[PDB]
């Protein structure tokens, strides 16, 4: 099904895509060959789906933690670089996308949450989730709030339920043990307990997603918000003076985003991938590729050693790289879209009440083992 | 144009499900016309049509310029032998239509058949050719107790029966049973398909009742209940009849075409009969003669019969085809295949094509086509449906689709859920 | 891990579990009510 001779890309549509089309057509000119490059919805969901029957994109662009998957049902092509070649880029970024002792795909750039503050509404953000609570109070007073962010999504949620105690599966025994979850123990439980609660108290709205908490950063209306480095281009061209700095501390305690690795991966069914690789090794992973793509919308910490040391005093791209120091690199196991699923649901149903917050933990940790 | 199933396609088809239904309800049996006497089948096999699917069709023609005979719906039916013999059906229009004047002659040697519905269009647009369930060719029943000479002529519990009524010097020949409006009628029109239950000697009256298995016999406490709306009678005992008087000490097999009575259980001789259009209870007068012999009316005499039905299914996913979609695919089970590297879903049946594609939903699976009664498929990516998880209220019913390479879609009554390991 | 069950007309008639560590995934039969002695 796949056309031989062209190169189909996907990648999500938060991500600089115009600026990769750049690169795609800088290509073309060079080889002949068209770039086309696509961002479907669920896209991630898409790609086991259909390139199982020989279909879906020659490329597919994600963080590296859906990849093991993919990997583990035949879907990836094995990525075999030259020495020189792997040299140039991070080793634990290559480490991201390793799989079963083996590269399934090319690590691009890592990325972390940080929390975005109005200069101007607040010149000294909280250290701590415990004062947002009095900071809101404040706000509220001149029609203004202190904090939105994306509430449908557990990537956002994550780093508050990490904080004290809360983890994915463990690591025991050379490996991550799928059958120890740590959704529902006392730290995840008291993490998720004061997200429900800011909601309880009317500090924060349940039905708050990426779009909604977006808007009212950029147009002034919160003095607070929780993005990765992909979202910093529509704040430059709104009138909001922002800082990009750590996020708040819970229980004394920082919260620990799940750091991810924006990662390339080749079609096992595509009948280009001498030309993916070409596309990908010769013209993206490179000074000028990644420039093209970061102007676009900022990638974050860039897996090749010499643009990422190009970019490293940039302090919005130093506060990235101190939260994800906090944190962890997501496992890329099967297991980790299971997880998601679950926790997702878990955030969901405390949120809008429809489960209690033990009740949701309880079932997300049998479902993200099940 | 022959154009393949697009996801849009499909997610489109998913959201509303207006498949083109074809019913033929039709009897297992058929008793033979020796020499001139035609002996029409009764009850007369009828032809149903569901779904909005044809009046929308049937507006889209009118719309593309077709006019009124062009846009009108033709149905024909036949025996199979001589193939050259078909009757008109008056089909157009309706939601049913009932073959009255259908008869097997004494020079068909066939054992067996199956009635063939060709459907088109008045413009020439091929719709198919739809076939009943195989149709057992028999002789008049006997005054012999049924032995098991055939599992085929014996009724099991569990399974459909026609009771209907022939009336003599009247101008409404046959009556049978039917259900309408909560209502049990003795219809000139209509009949339903009956489930006919064995229940225990010891089993009260009730509507959730007992489950039991085995061939009905006369003398049995029987449960009659509608297919369609699920109404029924009180308790039955089953009783043969001979002359026009019920035979209580008979607890032989219940036979296909056996005139039989229904005795109200725990009633003082209350049976189930007609009266016109009506179901009521009338009195059997006992025998001054023979003692385990009451005397009943015309209209509580009932003749039984095995009923079946053919149900086809087809969806225009990519607008209407230059083929017919005629053989319908059908899945009668599944099981895992074992035998090869990788264990595959295998679908057992009929009418299968290396035309055909299993989808699980709106997700298309690797399929391999290995005769015309057996397709293998790969069970594709369905980890997405963990999202649902603690979230739907009931886990989705998943339909199985099998899609032609014109974008016939032929739903399979198959579905699938994805859940917890408990 | 997820069980696919599948039926024919609201009834029934297969359950499919995932294949066990060795090696690949993979499906394979299972009657949860059923002991079989070894
Ligand atoms: O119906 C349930 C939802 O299912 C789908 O969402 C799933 C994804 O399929 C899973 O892969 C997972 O998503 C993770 C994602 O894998 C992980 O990398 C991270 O995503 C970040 C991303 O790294 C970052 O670069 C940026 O794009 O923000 C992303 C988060 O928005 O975290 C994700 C989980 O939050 O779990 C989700 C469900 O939570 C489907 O796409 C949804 O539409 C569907 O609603």
């Amino acid at each position: 099904k796949i056309e031989e001779g062209k190169l189909v890309i996907w990648i999500n549509g938060d991500k600089g895509y115009n600026g990769l089309a750049e690169v795609g057509k800088k290509f073309e000119k060079d080889t002949g060959i068209k770039v086309t490059v696509e961002h479907p919805d669920k896209l991630e969901e898409k790609f086991p789906q259909v390139a199982a029957t020989g279909d879906g994109p020659d490329i597919i662009f994600w963080a590296h933690d859906r990849f093991g998957g993919y990997a583990q049902s035949g879907l990836l092509a094995e990525i075999t670089p030259a020495a020189a070649f792997q040299d140039k880029l991070y080793p634990f970024t290559w480490d991201a996308v390793r799989y079963n002792g083996k590269l399934i795909a090319y690590p691009i750039a890592v990325e972390a949450l940080s929390l975005i503050y109005n200069k101007d509404l607040l010149p000294n953000p909280p250290k701590t989730w415990e004062e947002i609570p009095a900071l809101d109070k404040e706000l509220k007073a001149k029609g203004k709030s202190a904090l939105m962010f994306n509430l449908q999504e557990p990537y956002f949620t994550w780093p508050l339920i990490a904080a004290d105690g809360g983890y994915a599966f463990k690591y025991a025994a050379g490996k991550y043990d799928i059958k120890d979850v740590g959704v529902d123990n006392a730290g995840a439980k008291a993490g998720l307990t004061f997200l429900v609660d800011l909601i309880k108290n009317k500090h924060m709205n349940a039905d708050t997603d990426y779009s909604i908490a977006e808007a009212a950063f950029n147009k002034g209306e919160t003095a607070m918000t929780i993005n990765g480095p992909w979202a910093w281009s529509n704040i430059d061209t709104s009138a909001v003076n922002y800082g990009v700095t750590v996020l708040p501390t819970f229980k004394g305690q920082p919260s620990k985003p799940f750091v991810g690795v924006l990662s390339a991966g080749i079609n096992a069914a595509s009948p280009n991938k001498e030309l993916a690789k070409e596309f990908l090794e010769n013209y993206l992973l490179t000074d000028e590729g990644l420039e093209a793509v970061n102007k676009d919308k900022p990638l974050g910490a860039v897996a090749l050693k010499s643009y990422e040391e190009e970019l490293a005093k940039d302090p919005r791209i130093a506060a990235t790289m101190e939260n994800a120091q906090k944190g962890e690199i997501m496992p890329n196991i099967p297991q980790m879209s299971a997880f998601w699923y679950a926790v997702r649901t878990a955030v969901i149903n405390a949120a809008s009440g429809r489960q209690t917050v033990d009740e949701a933990l309880k079932d997300a940790q049998t479902n993200i083992t099940k | 144009e022959e154009k393949k199933l697009t996801r849009d396609a499909m997610e489109k088809y998913m959201r509303e499900r207006n498949d083109m239904v074809i019913v033929i309800l039709h009897a297992k049996v058929a008793q033979k016309s020796y020499g001139n006497e035609k002996r029409f089948f009764c009850p007369p096999p009828c032809i149903y049509l569901f779904g909005s699917g044809w009046t929308r069709r049937y507006e889209e023609m009118l719309q593309q310029g077709e006019g009124e005979q062009g846009a009108q719906l033709c149905a024909f039916i036949g025996i199979g032998s001589s193939d050259q013999d078909m009757q008109q059906l008056d089909l157009n229009g309706k939601q049913y239509c009932a073959a009255k004047t259908l008869f097997i002659s004494d020079s068909d040697k066939r054992k067996h058949f199956m009635l063939s519905v060709k459907m088109f269009y008045g413009n020439g647009h091929d719709i198919g050719v739809f076939n009943s369930k195989r149709i057992k060719v028999i002789s008049k029943p006997s005054k012999k107790k049924q032995s098991l000479k055939n599992a085929d002529l014996c009724i099991a519990s569990g399974t459909n029966v026609a009771l209907f009524n022939r009336l003599r010097s009247q101008t409404v020949s046959t009556r049978y049973l039917h259900v309408e409006g909560g209502h049990f009628h003795a219809s000139s029109t209509q009949w339903g398909a009956f489930t006919i239950h064995l229940l225990d000697d010891n089993e009260s009256e009730s509507e959730e009742f007992q489950v039991r298995d085995g061939y009905i016999h006369y003398g049995a406490t029987v449960k009659l209940v509608c297919s369609v709306t699920g109404m029924a009678l009180p308790r039955l005992i089953i009783r043969k009849v001979d002359k026009q008087m019920a035979l209580l000490e008979a607890d032989d097999p219940v036979s296909q075409l056996h005139k039989c009575a229904f005795y109200m259980k725990d009633t003082d001789r209350m049976y189930l009969c007609l009266s016109q259009e009506k179901i009521i209870q009338f009195q059997a007068t006992p025998c001054p003669k023979e003692p385990n012999k009451e005397m009943i009316n015309d209209g509580a005499c009932w003749t039984i019969i095995s009923t079946d039905k053919a149900e086809y299914q087809f969806y225009e996913g990519m607008g209407p085809v230059a083929s017919p979609v005629t053989p319908v695919p059908i899945v009668n089970s599944l099981n895992l295949n074992g035998g090869g590297d990788v264990a595959m879903l295998e679908l057992s049946g009929d009418n299968f094509t290396p035309h055909l594609q299993v989808w699980f939903g709106d997700v298309e699976a690797e399929t391999m086509y290995r005769c015309t009664e057996t397709l293998l498929c790969v069970v594709p990516e369905i980890s997405q449906f963990r999202g649902e998880w603690l979230w739907v209220r009931q886990p989705t019913q998943v339909p199985i689709s099998l899609v032609r390479n014109d974008g016939i879609i032929y739903a399979t009554g198959l579905t699938f859920t994805y859940t917890p390991e408990p | 891990g997820g069980r696919l069950q599948f039926f024919k007309d609201g009834k029934f008639i297969l359950e499919l579990a995932r294949s066990k560590d060795g090696d690949k995934s993979g499906w394979v039969s299972v009657t949860r009510k059923t002991f079989r002695p070894p």
